């Protein structure tokens, strides 16, 4: 995974965060959205996959 | 760590509770930026009312007041989130340092 | 405090006049005035793209 | 820029994409490594 | 014409709002809340608050005050 | 997007115009019990799929 | 002067930011952080976070972050 | 309406134009303390009453 | 041929919506669910709910649901 600089996060003032929004898409007709984020999901520290 | 208020109890004495049990809201929950004496300073999302509340057993009442806390922005673009890059212009913000005197 | 810079407006030029191709997602207060005897100043809360 | 078809290619899988979305970048005034970029809202969106 | 509370005239000639008819705050020197109006203190399993409001038997301490005086959640009994 | 555990109670968010979205030509807050079915696009939940 | 940060000029003659005057992350060689602001450390009843901004240890580990760096809720501390 | 128990954690919802309304002739967010006690109608919280 | 649902004209000559095909209820008289979709048969890293729904076994009691039937908060332990 990795880190990034968000325009805003926990304490408002723009700050670095292990969780950061890179892109947001909303083309679903159901209005659901798919987020790209600086953290990694479904993988362990060792890199093994786990839900 | 704590705040004090006059209790409803009929002996009329001051009672204390921890400040982490206070909350402020307008639409969603606000962030309590600072507090000093009978003044609370908070950043709140826009809304039509302000609400202060306690979350401490019997002391779980709350108070709301009608106030047009509409969104406002320094500069010339109705930005929602403070921009990461751009010009820096003279703006006025409440100093979170509770020592400052208004 | 940080304030955004709306995308620089492409300018189209023509006989005694200019066309500003504004491109800003947020409401942006464009203003303009002549440097003649009459300022004839104008202001418009432009939104999106417009000419 | 900002008109329909401001980005184009013969097919979505092709690597010969061409576009002119008026991409421009400014100085990184803040310490935090950045690449300030300003451009027209996608012309495909305006046409939509 | 209707009195200022749009409601009944009390014995001294004042008129009072029904919102005060049985509040236990006698608005008039004679009458108002002094005239009979029904109160019953619920079942003997239930708890009762400073103003005489009942609360359900399982909520005598639970974190959410069911009396507006808070009596069913006071550190005096929780 | 925000985690709420331990020291890592951090948040993060960007400006996205996630307006209410619908398909067909009748507005709705929720897909109705029924009446019509039309071709639409949604982000499927099968994480094995690749876009 | 009122140039890149509309704030101050350092001893190298460069435009440098008073917003970036007092923060661990330092700047131009002099005309910068060295004349420190109010960085006074609180009393020993306050927990000290990794940024050195102290906060009351009456809180510390409580499920609600109190430092800007979040140090008060770490399992390394709780 | 939702059962937040966690034991059968579920929720139900329907569309409804549940819009704030106000008896009288002035908009208000909350019943202001002072003014005419105009005639109005409200549901009696006494569950023993019958509609 | 395509018809009412724009789905599949099932073997018995019925325009059945494929939105129900992969559900475990034979929508057509014959076929449909008989053309069985991928019941993965998950390993014990996942728990199995009343619908046969697989969910991560560490969530078998946590106070928040993971299955559509919520069996991952069942009073069988929680
Ligand atoms: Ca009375
Ligand atoms: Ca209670
Ligand atoms: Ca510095
Ligand atoms: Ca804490
Ligand atoms: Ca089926
Ligand atoms: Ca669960």
């Amino acid at each position: 995974p990795y880190l990034g600089f968000c325009p805003y996060c926990r304490h408002s003032a723009p700050c670095f965060s292990p969780i950061k929004i890179e892109n947001v898409w909303d083309e679903s007709d159901d209005g659901s959205i798919r987020i790209q984020v600086s953290a990694q999901f479904g993988y362990d520290q060792a890199g093994t996959a786990d839900v | 760590t704590k705040f004090r208020y006059m209790s409803y109890d009929h002996d009329h004495d001051i009672k204390e509770d921890s400040v982490k049990k206070i909350a402020i809201s307008t639409s969603g929950p606000c962030r309590r930026l600072g507090h000093k004496g009978y003044f609370l300073l908070a950043q709140c999302p826009p809304g039509d009312s302000v609400t202060v509340s306690i979350t401490s057993g019997a002391s779980e009442n709350s108070c709301t007041v009608e106030k047009k806390i509409r969104r406002k922005f320094v500069g010339r673009e109705e930005y929602l989130f403070p921009p990461v890059h751009g010009k820096l212009v003279k703006c006025h913000v409440y100093d979170h340092l509770k020592e400052t005197s208004a | 405090c940080p304030v955004p810079l709306a995308h620089t407006p492409t300018v189209t030029k023509w006989f005694k006049g200019i066309t500003l191709h504004l491109t800003a997602t947020r409401p942006t207060l464009l203003t303009t005035r002549k440097l003649g005897l009459r300022a004839d100043a104008t202001a418009e809360w432009i939104t999106g793209t417009t000419s | 820029p900002g008109a329909f078809g401001d980005i184009q290619a013969s097919s979505l899988d092709a690597t010969d994409i061409v576009a002119r979305t008026d991409i421009r970048l400014l100085k990184p005034s803040v310490k935090n490594i950045h690449v300030p970029y300003t451009q027209a809202v996608s012309g495909y969106e305006m046409w939509k | 014409a209707k009195c200022e509370p749009s409601q009944f005239q009390c014995t001294n000639g004042r008129c009072i709002t029904l919102l005060w008819k049985c509040d236990g705050d006698e608005d008039c020197v004679d009458g108002s809340d002094e005239k009979n109006c029904v109160k019953k203190t619920c079942a003997e399993s239930d708890f009762v608050c400073n103003n005489g409001q009942c609360v359900p038997s399982r909520w005598k301490c639970d974190g959410d005050p069911d009396c507006e005086d808070g009596s069913d959640e006071s550190p005096e009994q929780c």
